[PDB]
DNA sequence: CCCCCCGGCCCCCCCGGC
DNA sequence: TTTCGGGGGGGCCGGGGGG
């Protein structure tokens, strides 16, 4: 858990996993003969694999089955099993692995798994289950195809229910807080696309991309917004105006100079920064907005440390104008 | 400065296109006292900003032009705190709300109503101190405008016409609801004409010194910009930086890096149409939409550049517009752009 | 070259702390004849002026006037660390790009001196051309203050009525109304708080109880505040110093309903 | 005066003048001496005078001085969450009505309650509505309410059925023309005959719109000084209305039936401004009139043209929108 | 007029084990706890109105005799039950001490657990195990996926 | 005007409001020829406010015809923070009045401060309810019943009381323990304020909550004793007597079950 | 005149389907 | 991630009471 992070690298992590059967079956042995039950042997896998691996669930299950039945043989080993079965949140990793399943799909894992299971999988995380299904649904071999159609079409038919869910989700995080539309929601980004590309996963299960994605994007429109706003004085346009017109010109008159007059541009430089009521870390952030074949990084990183040094010793010897006071 | 900052006409009688929607603002600028609230509608980079300031110069005194930035606080119902910048004049205040996202509507609640119920004191040209004049506020990008700040705008806008008027500026009208377009007067911002376009463009060249072969190199750059004009002198400017302040007719015609981008995307949906494709694909959208690239605008001109494609018959074109249509519906009612954009994408492969 | 040598320091804190609320970027024009401040709200509604006579400091003198674009957070800032009874001087150089505040006292171990950064702050040619202004008045300042906050619980306006010995003070809101209504009063025994009234012509004006808050919690460096009254023109809410005066001008709230 | 627009200059100042609205006015004129006012709501297009029906009838009911204190007015600028329906409105509604001075009481006819406005109601949550219903129940004795709205589904059923309803008609040349035309009488405007008809019909059912048209036009034949009576054609031109050349341009365009050809066009055609809405508009009007088409034909583009308008608006791309429509249509 | 009749489904409450019908096997089970005694931490789970509260209340009055006013302290979502409650009163009387039978114990009966918020319940824990030699806990509930895992692995399921 | 009625200083009607303004929230005034009677009860409807202010208390009282203002406490108690205690306070009412005018006035000074508090409709009636013969009536210092109170409050949110022939006792049940409290009647000549008397009937035995009780003690501050009379069946009053009024409480015992 | 008890805001964080 | 509303739990602040 993220709470957890501080404990990081300040102690000794000692992990313990679920012991098997085999480590617990003599203790189970001792308890029922001191305790007077026949306990066949046999069945305590069956057990174990009903508590999950808790031994303390096992022990209360034994004492608590053992008050009316004297005898936990292979007869009545089902019932204590589907009576006393543990009920485990799946985590966004196991739910997208099941969902993706193309057995659960089929006429006879449809019986067995059923369309109120899969929404109560959804339910186990409903913040991150349409994510993880966004991102993998792309990389499976269906199994359900239908006659003649292809993977592509299967793919195109989950892309479009997962933009109506996204339509849904919008609609339910609203300001009229539609949360009754949840189950809905589930239907249309999860099990919905799912169940047109169910099957194997082609490779690893990723996590989502689009938080990362989505906070590196405002990053980027911060720095953009601040940019506009020391601009603002000299330029007539809004923020997308200035990213998609502006920016192209800014760099041939920022970046472009110091490439072909190494450092004779410096002046020249800064004179068009002091036009515009802009400084270094502007400078930088226009710098790293382009993409595509325009990107600065290499072009940047290839620029002589004298150069750059000389810049920023010009930059900080002068008094440049301030558009906003106090930002 | 920037030769498209540098030369902007800053009067009605600068102006240099459009001369019937120059006469129109004359005489609306005539008789400013009984000025209804004004919406600017036009493609952009035509003029709009440039002539709301012309219509205020005519109104007021050239003091329109001097402007300054100022930060004002604002507190939500969780206590969150919001800064708004505010570009104001002695004479009017310009604000774009959208940059509040959803928390707009306050800005219209509390700031713009602020404005209209109070007077304000003017030391200089009056001699009580006090103005005897209403003032203007200019809203920009009103089409981002949400609905509750829309709805917020229609009382206020009735209730303080005596102390304040309204002159918003939009690329379309579709997003403004109608009880707004109902209550201003819409005025139209065609984009300027090819011949226009080239003579601002030699005038500039003319102003700059810039050595041209011949004029029709303009003319080349005013086709290329699709009636732009910001983008044209931009172009302009970035082709003579090009070539040594010295164009000539074999000077090619520079395209931004996202169009490029858009472009390359294009060329590999038409190319490979397949699952690995399309994750390719969701990589190239993910990193256009990380650097400020609107979805809208990354829709409409993928559609655009795969219409343009010449290998494509009249039914994959007539599918590609019909899927368009329909995600940018999905696009204007929901959240996670990729996730239309990528719905696109497939049903254009599936098409094609 | 420029110092104003305080005989309290403290004067100084509470006259940067009374208009801090209301503007925080002013530019202080230090001259021989003393301190000037004239700085316009951010909404345009209303202006702060500030006139500190030579009189008032200990030691005061100027070889050349300057304008220093000084912040009031970052003043209020060094003001408050500085000790109870001391003599600021405010000394600077040719280029100052700060002012060092020397927070000096009697004694040669309590001293607090601080140095503090200057802005560069445009400054526009304000006038403040003295007008007719039809009826002031002149109260102590505790009895402003405590009118002004019992008015407030009801409403955000105030509405101020002058009228032949009467001076009305209304606030009406939702649940219900208030006044406080105040008639010319002399005290022989202690005139100091005796009201003053020069009443011309009627007046009545409607004001935001936000604005009348933040005056009157600048009202320390006076135990009286001046009101005058215009028809035509802001209102003027002044509080005198000891050889200038702290003054506002408010602009009324438009008048809807006529 | 001459520092308002003439929208609020001419805004109706007594339930008289409300110009095509006598089937709910009447029944609000008779509730003056019926003194037994219910609770109202009105619904209709905009620019209707809703708004302007509810504030003459609260000055002809409580008088110029009274009317402060018996009225209490929210509309979309104002906050009205769950908690303000709760408390502030609740409070409002418990107190009791303001004493009637002896003028007023002389003067005017002086009901025994007090009204709240909310206008723009359809703005509200349905949980602020659900905590309305019973505070204009119980208090119905000292307490009225008025809801105004331009979409009545968007108020809940309860409210629906608690107040009495008011469809306001939308304004056209047949029961508006009165009005414009006395306004254009008082203002001094010349106008060719058949303009102000135009006008009326250009405004599709608002009346604002169309006297800030007429405002708009008269400013220009001011500036321009020629003491000539205003056409239509600088009436349609003011108003965006797509030249009829272009039109038939565009209607030539899609019979061709060329992808290419209809998207050239379409992007020059973009390039002059024109808004979707007006273009749609204009085509369904030539269309669906048009006598050389088939009843198929007719059948097919009036979903087509419904389905544009529908998406157009939910505010989306216009060129994109207009480009599929008009490749429909030449498909058909 | 006045005067209000007991409803049936109050008047005729079981209030002994033996008047419940339906689940049979946990129903005996319950019986012989209480008969033997010993009664474990349990968790008793269903749909509304098949027996659950009558079935807690009967196996405590049973259990206890005459002691139930001491030895029972039954909490439910009509009372406060948060965090600091769960560690100061609930705490309180499992470190109580009371004189019960050789074969008996202290009940805490929290009726409609699944409204406790996840706090209280981690709270919980160690109190329910430091103390169980002289206190029980007997959860009920409409929803078992609502108490936390600890709690489920530290009693007796009955569905 | 209609009702004109003065109070030397405000801080009685203060002190009095500042009684019961923590256990009602609205209340209705009746004013009269007789003096001003009030009503109040809680949101819970639990328990009863009823106030009676005698012509005696005012320095001038005048009521032509009787009038009824209904308003909320909270608006009240924050107006009249308002305005010091140390100035005369007339309360001004006309006839059919939709706001009742309360007048600050300084003797010392020209200060004069007006208050408008706009009036709530409320239509109830008070209905007289007084109990003929209660089973029991005791009387007490206020003193002693607020220390009592505040002691078992700490131990649990009931408490009980009984009445039996020279006996008194307050129980309280709670988890950490138990209190009871014990008192029997007795007189003492040289400070018979500190004496508790008793009369008594029947035996009688109530259970009340104790956030009432907390609230009721507060009204101690008007009275140095307070009289509680008990019955069967009927809410327990507690009257605090005023120099020319009372205040009393009526209190529903709980529900023995 | 100063210290301690304990009521009320004030703030922050986390669900929201069957 | 997050556009309200509700609920819970903690930290201060301050009125009142006691010594
Ligand atoms: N029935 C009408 N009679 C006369 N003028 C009208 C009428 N309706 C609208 N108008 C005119 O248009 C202006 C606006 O009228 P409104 O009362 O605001 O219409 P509305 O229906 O309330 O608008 P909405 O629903 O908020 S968009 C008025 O000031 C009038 O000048
Ligand atoms: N097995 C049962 N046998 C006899 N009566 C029952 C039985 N179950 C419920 N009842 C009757 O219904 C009434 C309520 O039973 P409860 O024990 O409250 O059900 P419940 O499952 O605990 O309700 P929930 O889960 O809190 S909604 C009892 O008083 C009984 O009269
Ligand atoms: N010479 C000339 N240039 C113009 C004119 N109108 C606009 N421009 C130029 O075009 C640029 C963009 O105009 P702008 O108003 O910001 O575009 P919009 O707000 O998106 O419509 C401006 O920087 C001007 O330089 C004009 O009338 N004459
Ligand atoms: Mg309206
Ligand atoms: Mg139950």
């Amino acid at each position: 858990l993220p709470k957890m992070r501080p404990f990081d690298r300040v102690c000794l992590d000692i992990q313990f996993r679920r012991p098997d059967a085999n480590s617990i079956k003599s203790r189970l042995m001792t308890i029922a003969i001191r305790e007077k039950f026949k306990l066949d042997p046999n069945v305590i896998d069956r057990l174990i694999q009903t508590t999950r691996g808790d031994i303390r669930q096992v022990i209360n299950l034994l004492s608590t089955i053992s008050t009316t039945t004297k005898t936990i043989n292979h007869e009545n080993i089902n019932e204590i099993s589907k009576a006393w079965e543990k009920n485990i949140a799946l985590k966004p990793f196991d739910i997208a692995h099941k969902m993706l399943d193309g057995q659960i799909y089929s006429d006879i894992g449809s019986r067995n798994f059923t369309l109120n299971d899969k929404i109560a999988l959804y339910f186990d995380d409903f913040d991150f289950t349409p994510l993880m299904i966004q991102e993998n649904y792309l990389s499976t071999r269906p199994s359900v195809l239908k006659p003649g159609q292809s993977h592509l079409e299967a793919v195109a038919e989950a892309a479009n229910c997962i933009s109506l869910g996204d339509i849904v989700e919008k609609k339910i995080r609203s300001s009229e807080q539609l949360w009754s539309l949840l189950p809905l929601h589930a239907v249309l980004s999860s099990v919905y696309p799912a169940s047109k590309v169910a099957g194997h996963m082609a490779g690893r299960i990723n996590f989502t991309a689009w938080l990362g994605q989505n906070s590196k994007s405002a990053k980027y429109y911060r720095l953009l917004q601040e940019i506009h706003y020391h601009t603002r004085l000299g330029t007539s346009t809004d923020k997308i105006g200035l990213r998609l017109d502006y920016l192209p010109t800014f760099r041939k008159r920022l970046l472009d100079p110091f490439l072909k007059q190494g450092a004779d541009a410096i002046s020249s430089v800064i004179e068009v920064m002091d036009d515009y009521y802009l400084t270094k870390e502007d400078w930088d952030s226009i710098m790293e907005f382009f993409v595509g074949p325009d990107v600065t990084t290499a072009i940047i990183k290839k620029i002589p440390a004298t150069v750059k040094s000389g810049f920023t010793r010009k930059y900080n010897s002068m008094t440049h104008p301030v558009a906003i006071y106090r930002t | 400065s920037l030769w498209v900052d540098k030369y902007r006409p800053k009067s009605l009688n600068a102006l240099s296109h459009n001369e019937e929607l120059t006469n129109f603002l004359k005489s609306l600028s005539d008789q400013p006292r009984d000025l209804p609230h004004l919406l600017l509608y036009g493609p952009n980079g035509t003029g709009k900003k440039t002539r709301c300031m012309a219509l205020l110069e005519s109104i007021f005194g050239p003091g329109v032009y001097r402007l300054k930035i100022d930060v004002r606080q604002f507190v939500t119902a969780s206590n969150r705190k919001l800064e708004l910048n505010v570009v104001s004049s002695p004479y009017h205040l310009e604000i774009t709300p959208s940059d509040m996202g959803n928390n707009d509507r306050i800005v219209i609640q509390e700031l713009l109503k602020e404005v209209a119920q109070m007077e304000q004191v003017d030391f200089q040209d009056s001699k009580d101190g006090l103005a005897h004049r209403y003032k203007c506020v200019i809203i920009n990008e009103a089409n981002s405008l949400t609905k509750d700040a829309q709805a917020a705008l229609r009382r206020t806008m009735e209730k303080y016409s005596k102390n304040i008027r309204l002159i918003m500026v939009c690329d379309s009208m579709s997003p403004i609801i109608a009880p707004i377009k109902s209550r201003c007067l819409l005025i139209r911002c065609p984009a300027p004409s090819d011949s226009e376009i080239s003579t601002i463009l030699s005038d500039v060249v003319t102003n700059e010194r810039i050595q041209l072969e011949t004029k029709d190199i303009l003319k080349r750059i005013a086709q290329a910009s699709n009636g732009n004009l910001r983008v044209s002198l931009l172009m302009l400017e970035s082709m003579a930086l090009n070539n040594e302040l010295a164009l000539k007719s074999s000077s090619p015609i520079i395209k931004p890096d996202w169009i490029i981008v858009i472009h390359k995307l294009t060329r590999k949906i038409v190319k490979e149409r397949s699952v690995n494709s399309l994750i390719e694909c969701r990589a190239v959208l993910y990193d256009l939409l990380a650097h400020c690239i609107p979805a809208n605008i990354i829709l409409k001109e993928l559609t655009f550049s795969l219409l343009d494609v010449e290998t494509l018959n009249t039914t994959n074109k007539s599918s590609i517009i019909e899927y368009s249509s329909v995600f940018d519906e999905r696009l204007s009612l929901g959240n996670k752009a990729i996730f239309h954009l990528e719905g696109f994408i497939a049903k254009v492969m599936c098409c094609l | 070259m420029l110092e104003a040598k305080f005989e309290e320091a403290s004067l100084f804190k509470r006259i940067i702390d009374g208009f801090k609320d209301c503007v925080q970027l002013v530019n202080f024009q230090c001259k021989e004849d003393g301190i000037i401040a004239q700085a316009v709200d951010d909404s345009r509604v209303l202006l702060v002026s500030l006139e500190i006579g030579v009189e008032a400091f200990q030691e005061y003198r100027c070889d050349h006037p300057v304008t220093l674009g000084m912040d009031l957070t970052s003043l209020s800032k060094i003001l408050r660390c500085g000790n109870n009874t001391d003599t600021l001087t405010l000394i600077a150089d040719n280029t100052p790009d700060s002012i060092i505040l020397l927070f000096e006292d009697t004694k040669k171990d309590r001293i607090a001196e601080y140095s503090l950064k200057l802005m560069d702050i445009d400054a526009d040619f304000l006038k403040i051309e003295e007008l007719q202004y039809d009826s002031t008045l002149s109260l102590p300042s505790s009895e402003f203050s405590k009118i002004v906050r019992d008015l407030s619980q009801l409403s955000d306006s105030i509405n101020i009525m002058i009228t032949k010995e009467t001076i009305k003070f209304v606030a009406d809101g939702d649940i219900g109304s208030g006044s406080v209504i105040i008639k010319p009063f002399v005290d022989m025994e202690h005139p100091e708080t005796s009201i003053k009234l020069e009443m011309d012509q009627p007046v009545d004006l409607t004001f935001g109880a936000k604005y009348l808050l933040d005056i009157i919690k600048g009202s320390s460096l006076s135990d009286r505040v001046g009101i005058r009254l215009s028809s035509e023109a802001p209102a003027l809410f002044q509080f005198d110093l000891k050889s200038g005066f702290l003054q506002f001008f408010l602009a009324p709230k438009f008048n809807d309903e006529e | 005066l001459a520092q308002q627009p003439w929208v609020e200059k001419y805004r109706p100042k007594n339930l008289d003048e409300v110009t095509a609205q006598d089937h709910a006015v009447t029944v609000l004129k008779k509730t003056l001496k019926s003194a037994n006012l219910p609770h109202m709501l009105f619904y209709g297009p905009p620019g209707t005078g809703k708004t302007s029906t509810i504030l003459a009838l609260t000055k002809e009911l409580y008088g110029p001085d009274l009317m402060k204190s018996r009225i209490l007015e929210l509309n979309a600028s104002d906050e009205r969450g769950i908690s303000i329906v709760r408390e502030k409105v609740k409070n409002f509604a418990r107190l009791t009505v303001s004493k009637p001075s002896k003028h007023d009481l002389e003067n005017y006819p002086c009901p025994p309650y007090k009204i709240i406005i909310l206008d723009e109601a359809d703005s509200m949550t349905a949980d602020a509505q659900s905590a309305l219903r019973r505070t204009m129940e119980t208090y119905s004795g000292v307490t009225r309410f008025c809801l105004i709205c331009n979409y009545v589904t968007r108020i809940i059923d309860p409210l629906a059925s608690r107040c009495s309803k008011f469809r306001f008609k939308a304004l056209d040349a047949s029961n508006a023309i009165d009005r414009l035309r006395f306004i254009s009488e008082q203002e001094n405007v010349k106008c060719d005959d058949g303009v102000l008809e135009r006008i009326l019909d250009i405004s599709a059912g608002d009346l604002r719109r169309g006297i800030t048209l007429l405002q708009s036009a008269s400013k220009g034949a001011q500036y321009l000084g020629d003491g000539k009576n205003i056409t239509s054609t600088q009436v349609e031109e003011l108003a965006g209305v797509v030249p009829h050349d272009i039109l038939i341009e565009i209607v030539e365009k899609v019979k061709s039936g060329d992808f290419d050809e209809i998207k050239k066009y379409v992007n020059t055609f973009m390039k002059s401004g024109w808004s979707a809405a007006s273009v749609v508009n204009q085509l369904h009007e030539y269309y669906i009139t048009n006598d050389n088409f088939d009843t198929n034909f007719k059948n097919q583009i009036s979903w087509l043209l419904f389905t544009t308008d529908s998406r157009l608006n939910n505010g989306t791309n216009e060129h994109i929108q207009l480009l599929n429509l008009l490749v429909k249509i030449s498909q058909l | 007029t006045l005067s209000l009749q007991l409803p049936w489904v109050e008047k005729y409450r079981p209030q002994v084990l033996s008047d419940i019908v339906g689940n049979k096997e946990t129903i005996d089970r319950l019986q012989q706890i209480a008969k033997d005694g010993n009664m474990p931490h349990m968790i008793i789970s269903g749909m509304p109105g098949i027996g659950k509260t009558t079935s807690v209340h009967c196996l405590a009055h049973e259990l206890l005799g005459r002691s139930y006013a001491d030895g029972v302290l039954e909490l439910n979502a009509s009372d406060d039950r948060g965090i600091d409650v769960v560690r100061n009163q609930i705490k309180h009387f499992a470190q109580k001490k009371l004189h019960l039978p050789p074969g008996k114990h202290k009940i805490v009966i929290l009726d409609e657990a699944d409204s406790m918020t996840a706090g209280a319940q981690q709270a919980l824990r160690r109190t329910m195990e430091l103390y169980s030699n002289s206190t029980r806990f007997a959860f009920a509930c409409n929803q078992s996926n609502k108490i936390i895992e600890p709690l489920q692995s530290r009693c007796a399921i009955l569905r």
